């Protein structure tokens, strides 16, 4: 079973900036089998990035993420006032597919 | 024998005791240019295959043994784990990202080889 | 570890190419120029998803089906002179008599003559005074007088490079994964069968009967069924004609009617009562297993629309039939005899759902027997208020695509990727 | 499109079973989708239940005889539809229940690691609570 | 020293070969069935002599564009039936109001219509009698109802083991060596904008006008100029007809022009007092250099004669304008503000300067607006005493090769050689 | 030098010496589709049979030597009346039965030997 410690625990920036989101695996995912999501107060979590750095339909180029060995990260670019809520990053290497432990990007 | 494609849910190492079947069916008005145009391309499909075996060095040769290191950073699996659990349609998405540049080390690995072999021969 | 490559190896990916013939007085569907025929694998271990409704094999076989209709009418006849103004008598309301003005091979002189035509080619404009009904807005070529119509089997074989992957399960509805499959050069013969509300020749299912829908809680999509035992049918034409030619410019003629030998008998397909009365029973208790066990499963007739729709249409010995079945699909359900359908012919036809482009069928002179299988249908619901405990499935179709999609249902068209690479233990000296 | 509707609210007390439905409107058929179940613990990381694949459902490691994953295919009346039930609830079991679909049709997706999957539409979420 | 065989080598050879289509409702340049397109290496220590006046791209880009117009053409109506005697009245001398018997869908009646034609379409016969201008000559087919004649950008790509080479200076005059070139797969987006006098849509020069001529001592060649900046130019055409639908036969349909609403005004067309007359004075500088220090300058309007060669016909929005540019090539030159063009409009075409194949354009409703660029002209000079210090320029243009070689002047297609043997000091165990 | 098939009735023994005469003649509207057609049908029959010397091992090489065994019950004349008595019209009559049985055991003696050589590299 695969445990990630998704850091940092919280960070906050304004429009403008660009951020990075770090997230660790315990072993070595050799096929960048992640995903990340993004969970608005109370809605449901979306799916923006799957299989390391592909990127799902309507999502908007602006998100990009990278992937090697364990170390998986996350980039927002120009950041927008509504894009602020929660991420978390997500294998499905092994059975079965655990979560991290999530990130909120606060104002 | 199991015929063409008989072998596709077999394991890697007992589905490899049958290349050679697989390698002989890959080349062979409404309908008068329906037919044309169809051959013309299981010839030029085939031909840049042909090709890239030239390049690496393989040519003739269904197994081919080369030079590069399996770099530990591709699929850390064991051997015993690879050919003996999975099936080629398996093993070809693990790497699916790693094949654009292992085709761009054997390349060039050949031709580091020809002028090495070239060079000892005028001693 | 040392990189080995391994050519041949077993991998494929979706696809769509290019199909072509092969199959052992021409023929529409020229199996002069298509390869002569000729070897099937099974595949264990393996699953593959399935879908009939985003086939590719269909959208090729509508296409070419069309345009080897329209190159074997190029060549031959075209009668555009016969759009004037008739003088048509009755011969007794069915047939008329319609002498008119066409001209010689003489490009200045002028001939009296005359033909038989049925009632459903002539409209009349405001003895009396008539036209044929596809002048405004078509262009009649007559058909063309050495080529049938009989569908000949074809056999849809793929390149070198793609291979062709059957589902053999028995029960197959189309959708879904099919963990026993196949691998075939090509498929079986597809008979090229033109008809509406009932397909004819088909191919049987063999177990029980299947239900096929795009998307079943949608009224709006039709409803393949697939009967495991044939209901044949036997159509006839007793009259006898005779055929007259008419000559209408240099190196042209006309085939016209002459005159009937007889009394007049209408045109008939019949059935077999009992017979028809087991198979829609089969039917019910299939399609309770979607709609619910408590339900009133009602038959009804022809909603309305076009008469090449709302009609079972069909073609056998040349000339073109329309039928009437009211009398098939009757009878509610809850939980030596025969049938006689009074068919009318025709003889310009619109086949294509083309508009501006239509054909006229030489007359056969003889009698016209028939023996036939009725082995589908093609239903559709009424759309109601979610609150009955009734369903009225009246016989639709009209649309082509559905005939064939009842018959590539089970095959897809794969790409092999014979290139791969793995790590060994050897290394190259 | 696709859209995913989940029952409502409810309470129950310890020692009890209580269910919960998803019906999905545009699935083509449970053929061609596979259904997995997740919870979030109130303000918590994920966690995952069960699933249904290919007609054959399966649970987790510390689920295994508590739960049980079903659904029926489409109905002329009703669209397809899935169903899950916790038995002898306790105390802990008190999460957010959320219902999730992927696409299997294509092999060379990218969203299933050979049945290990991505979750790419999502419900609306139900919440559970037990107490006394 | 022993030979050896050395595969893939950079040589080339010059050679002449079929380069496709690849390019990103119906066209003419049927971008529906050319390859998709998708990349330029720099040669270093490379030099190469080229010729745009023995350039062979452009003696195929002239076939494709005539093969591809007829080819659109084949399909739909012909208006042979519309050579006929008329009555034709005036509408106030530029629209005439002629009415005609013809044929209706029944080969036996009559049918008298009617039609608003231009004054440019009939030739009279000696309210008088007029008749179509082609029409002892020409076999008018109309135009075809959905089909466009706008261009889109198209690339020239060459076949795989030949090369394009291209010449990356700026100040290139079409011959001798140009240091530095590059290889290029294919070449830019070369739009087929087809026009006389004035080049649009154009592409523009990088520093300076540049002059370019196939024998500048010869007064019998044109002289292509090449801007550095647009100069625009607008073109509307003020009045908003209507459309009818007359019927000439079994699925045939005519599309007369039908009445005209509002005031009948003239065509015109803008373009900046200030900016031509700066942008003809870089002309001038740049065409001092060929003719001497102490010349005198002199632009004329252009000859008279047959209507497509003396006037700047083009093709915007849909109509035909024939417009006169008399008040463009205007008074010697020695050591908020606008300029308005009057334009006619045709109906009835004939494109390649060809005989005995026209066109008929159907209306289009609505207003029409119009925007482009003037990057290019084409001038002639004429036969003077060869003594005298005064040259004239008169616009030329009419001959088709001098729109594109003014695009493909830079380019050559060579064929690669790629087996060399060589002496070294290895030996064959 | 006889030219092309110029051996044609001499001896196996002395028409296998020109070899390379027969081998680099066999590759190069109503006239534009009788050559289109013309040009396909060479190529393809061509690369056929490039594709079956590479399955045996005898890639690139007209006069390659194999090891499977000859059988006495495909023909048990001696040498000195096989090379010497015989013209290659004679003598593709006589094993014209026992032809598509030589095709699959110099197939498969092939596949042998790839991976008997692929262990020798292990070691
Ligand atoms: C096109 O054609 C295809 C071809 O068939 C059609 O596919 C067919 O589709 C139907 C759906 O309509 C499928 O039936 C459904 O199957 C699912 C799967 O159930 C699995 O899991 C069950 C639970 O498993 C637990 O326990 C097992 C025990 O070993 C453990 O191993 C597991 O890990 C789990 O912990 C399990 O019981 C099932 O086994 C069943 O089948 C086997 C062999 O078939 C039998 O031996 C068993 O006795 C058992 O019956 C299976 O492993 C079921 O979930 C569905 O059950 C629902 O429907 C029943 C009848 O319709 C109903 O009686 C049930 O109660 C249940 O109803 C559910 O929903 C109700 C309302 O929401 C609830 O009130 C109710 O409580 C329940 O929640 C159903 O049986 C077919 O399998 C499938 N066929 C094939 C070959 O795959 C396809 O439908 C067609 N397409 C279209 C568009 O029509
Ligand atoms: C096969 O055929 C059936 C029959 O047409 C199709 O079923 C329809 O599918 C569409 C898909 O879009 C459904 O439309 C959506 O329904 C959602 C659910 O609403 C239903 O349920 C709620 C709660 O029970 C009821 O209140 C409601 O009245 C419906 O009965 C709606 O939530 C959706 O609305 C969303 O979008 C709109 C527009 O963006 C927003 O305004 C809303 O706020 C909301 O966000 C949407 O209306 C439709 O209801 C289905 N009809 C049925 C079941 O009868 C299948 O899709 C079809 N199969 C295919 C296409 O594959
Ligand atoms: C060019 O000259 C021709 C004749 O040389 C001329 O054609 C004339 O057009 C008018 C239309 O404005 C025709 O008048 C019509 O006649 C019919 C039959 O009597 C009427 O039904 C028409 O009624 C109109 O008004 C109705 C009330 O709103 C409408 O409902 C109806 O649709 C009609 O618009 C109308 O009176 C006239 O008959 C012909 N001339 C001949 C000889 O037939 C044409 O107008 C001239 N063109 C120009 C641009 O001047
Ligand atoms: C470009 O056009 C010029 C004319 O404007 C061409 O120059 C002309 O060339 C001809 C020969 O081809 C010259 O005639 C020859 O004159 C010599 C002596 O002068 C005589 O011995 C020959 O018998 C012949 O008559 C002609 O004079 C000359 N024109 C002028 C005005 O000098 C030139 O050839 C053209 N360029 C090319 C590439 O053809
Ligand atoms: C890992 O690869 C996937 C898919 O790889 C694609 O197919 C391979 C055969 C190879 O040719 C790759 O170069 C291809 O990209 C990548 O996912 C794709 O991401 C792009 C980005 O927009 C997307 O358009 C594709 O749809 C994705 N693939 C699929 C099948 O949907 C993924 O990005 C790679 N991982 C990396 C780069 O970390
Ligand atoms: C020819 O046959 C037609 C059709 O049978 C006759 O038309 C009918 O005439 C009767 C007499 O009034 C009407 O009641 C019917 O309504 C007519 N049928 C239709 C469909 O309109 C016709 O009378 C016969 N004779 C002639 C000279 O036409
Ligand atoms: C349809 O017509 C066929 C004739 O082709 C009928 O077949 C005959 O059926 C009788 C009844 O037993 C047999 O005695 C005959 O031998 C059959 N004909 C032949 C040639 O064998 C058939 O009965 C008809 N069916 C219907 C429903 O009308
Ligand atoms: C097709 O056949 C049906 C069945 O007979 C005809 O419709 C019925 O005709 C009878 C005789 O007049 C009427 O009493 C019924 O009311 C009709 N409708 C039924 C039974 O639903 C029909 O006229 C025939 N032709 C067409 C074009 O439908
Ligand atoms: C209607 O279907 C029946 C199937 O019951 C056909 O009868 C069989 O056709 C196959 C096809 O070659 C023959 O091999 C069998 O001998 C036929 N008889 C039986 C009892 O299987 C019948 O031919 C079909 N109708 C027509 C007109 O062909
Ligand atoms: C199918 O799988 C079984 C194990 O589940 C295996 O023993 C068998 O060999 C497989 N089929 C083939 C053809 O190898
Ligand atoms: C193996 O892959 C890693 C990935 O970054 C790379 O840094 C390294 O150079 C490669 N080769 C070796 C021998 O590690
Ligand atoms: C290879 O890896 C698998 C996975 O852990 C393991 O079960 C197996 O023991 C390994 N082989 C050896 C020789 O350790
Ligand atoms: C044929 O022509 C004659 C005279 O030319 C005419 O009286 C007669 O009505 C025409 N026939 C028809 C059917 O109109
Ligand atoms: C053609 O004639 C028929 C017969 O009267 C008429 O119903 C139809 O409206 C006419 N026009 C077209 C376009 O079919
Ligand atoms: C179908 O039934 C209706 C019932 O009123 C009847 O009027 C009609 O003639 C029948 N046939 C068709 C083709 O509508
Ligand atoms: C259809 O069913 C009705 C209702 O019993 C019956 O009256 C009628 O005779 C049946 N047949 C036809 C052809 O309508
Ligand atoms: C009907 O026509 C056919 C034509 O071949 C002929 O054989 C047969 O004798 C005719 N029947 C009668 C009763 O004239
Ligand atoms: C029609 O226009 C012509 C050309 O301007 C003119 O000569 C003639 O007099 C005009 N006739 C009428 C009746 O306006
Ligand atoms: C139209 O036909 C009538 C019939 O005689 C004729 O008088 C008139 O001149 C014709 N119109 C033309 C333009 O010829
Ligand atoms: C041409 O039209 C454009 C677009 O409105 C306008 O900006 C420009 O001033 C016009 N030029 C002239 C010379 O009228
Ligand atoms: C050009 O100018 C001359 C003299 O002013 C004049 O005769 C002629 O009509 C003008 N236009 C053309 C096209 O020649
Ligand atoms: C001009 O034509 C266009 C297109 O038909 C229309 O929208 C507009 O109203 C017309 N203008 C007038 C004044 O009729
Ligand atoms: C004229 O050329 C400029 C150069 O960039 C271009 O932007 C413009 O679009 C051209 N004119 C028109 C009407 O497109
Ligand atoms: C033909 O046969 C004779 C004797 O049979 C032999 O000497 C001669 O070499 C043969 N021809 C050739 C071309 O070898
Ligand atoms: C030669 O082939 C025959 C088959 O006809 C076989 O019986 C025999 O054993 C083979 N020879 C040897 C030495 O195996
Ligand atoms: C081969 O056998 C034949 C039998 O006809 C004999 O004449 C000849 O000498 C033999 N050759 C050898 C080399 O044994």
């Amino acid at each position: 079973d695969i445990q990630m410690t998704q850091s940092p625990s919280t960070l906050s920036a304004s429009t403008g900036d660009t951020v990075r989101i770090s997230c660790r695996a315990s072993q070595s995912i050799t096929g960048n089998w992640v995903a990340w999501y993004q969970q608005r107060p109370g809605k449901a979590p979306r799916l923006l990035i799957y299989r390391g750095a592909a990127l799902l339909g309507g999502v908007p180029s602006r998100f990009r993420g990278s992937a090697a060995g364990t170390d998986f990260t996350l980039t927002i670019g120009n950041l927008q006032a509504e894009d602020f809520g929660t991420f978390y990053c997500q294998q499905y290497d092994t059975y079965p597919g655990t979560f991290g432990q999530g990130t909120k990007v606060e104002v | 024998f199991l015929g063409f494609l008989g072998a596709a849910g077999s394991t890697m190492g007992a589905a490899s005791m049958t290349l050679t079947v697989q390698a002989r069916n890959l080349l062979s008005t409404v309908w008068g240019i329906k037919q044309l145009q169809a051959r013309v391309l299981a010839v030029e499909r085939y031909l840049r295959d042909q090709q890239l075996l030239g390049i690496w060095g393989c040519s003739g040769k269904l197994i081919c043994c080369t030079n590069v290191p399996w770099n530990s950073s591709w699929s850390n699996r064991n051997l015993s784990e690879i050919w003996d659990n999975m099936t080629w349609l398996q093993w070809d998405k693990e790497i699916s990202n790693y094949t654009q540049i292992i085709y761009g080390l054997l390349e060039e690995s050949q031709n580091q080889q020809e002028k090495n072999e070239q060079d000892l021969l005028a001693l | 570890l040392w990189v080995t490559v391994y050519y041949g190896v077993p991998v494929w990916k979706d696809a769509e190419t290019t199909l072509f013939c092969a199959s052992d007085k021409h023929n529409v569907w020229a199996t002069h120029a298509c390869v002569p025929t000729d070897q099937e694998i099974h595949l264990e271990n393996v699953t593959e998803e399935f879908n009939m409704w985003k086939n590719n094999m269909v959208e090729q076989m509508h296409t070419d089906i069309i345009s080897l209709w329209d190159q074997s009418l190029k060549p031959c006849v075209k009668l555009t002179p016969l759009c004037v103004t008739l003088q048509c008598t009755n011969v007794t309301g069915e047939l008329k008599n319609c002498s008119f003005n066409m001209t010689t091979e003489l490009r200045d002189k002028k001939q009296k003559v005359y033909s038989l035509f049925y009632r459903l080619d002539v409209v009349q404009i405001n003895n009396k005074e008539y036209r044929l009904i596809n002048c405004n807005t078509s262009a009649i070529t007559q058909a063309c007088p050495k080529v049938s119509f009989e569908p000949i089997p074809i056999h849809y074989c793929a390149p070198a490079g793609f291979a062709i992957l059957k589902c053999k399960d028995k029960k197959f509805n189309g959708t879904g994964p099919c963990p026993s499959v196949s691998t075939v050069q090509c498929t079986h013969g597809i008979k090229p069968v033109v008809s509406t509300q009932l397909l004819l020749n088909g191919s049987l299912a063999e177990e029980e009967v299947m239900i096929r829908s795009e998307n079943i809680t949608n009224n709006a999509k039709n409803i393949l069924v697939q009967f495991n035992t044939p209901v044949q049918i036997n159509c006839t034409r007793p009259n006898n004609n005779t055929r007259k030619s008419i000559r209408i410019g240099p190196g042209q003629a006309f085939y016209a009617t002459g005159d009937i030998i007889g009394d007049i008998r209408q045109a008939h397909c019949n059935v077999s009562k009992a017979t028809w009365n087991e198979t829609l029973g089969k039917v019910v208790k299939q399609l309770r297993k979607h709609f619910g066990n408590n339900t009133i499963i009602r038959f009804a007739n022809s909603s309305g629309g076009d008469l090449e729709v709302t009609t079972h249409s069909f073609n056998c010995g040349g000339e073109f039939f329309y039928c009437n079945t009211s009398g098939l699909f009757n009878s509610t359900w809850i939980s030596n005899d025969s049938i006689t359908l009074p068919c009318r012919i025709k003889q310009i036809i619109n086949m294509w759902q083309r508009i501006g482009q239509a054909m006229y069928a030489p007359p056969i002179q003889g009698v016209i027997r028939c023996v036939s299988n009725i082995t589908g249908l093609i239903l559709t619901r009424d759309g109601g208020s979610t609150n009955s405990t009734t369903e009225t499935f009246r016989p639709g179709g009209g649309d082509m695509r559905d005939n064939w999609r009842s018959e590539l249902y089970k095959y897809k068209v794969v790409k092999i990727e014979p290139l791969g690479v793995a790590p060994t233990r050897c290394k190259r000296r | 499109q696709i859209h995913l509707v989940q029952s409502g609210t409810e309470v129950k007390k310890p020692g009890s079973s209580v269910t919960v439905s998803c019906k999905a409107y545009g699935v083509n058929t449970f053929g061609l989708y596979a259904v997995n179940w997740v919870r979030q613990a109130p303000g918590q990381s994920l966690e995952y239940i069960g699933q249904i694949w290919r007609w054959k459902s399966s649970a987790s490691h510390h689920f295994r005889g508590r739960v049980l994953i079903s659904a029926v295919d489409l109905t002329g009346s009703s669209p397809p539809i899935s169903s899950l039930e916790i038995k002898n609830l306790t105390s802990d079991d008190t999460a957010v229940y959320f219902c999730t679909t992927t696409s299997t049709y294509d092999r060379w997706s990218g969203l299933h690691h050979d049945g290990v999957m991505a979750f790419s539409s999502w419900g609306q979420g139900t919440l559970i609570s037990v107490s006394a």
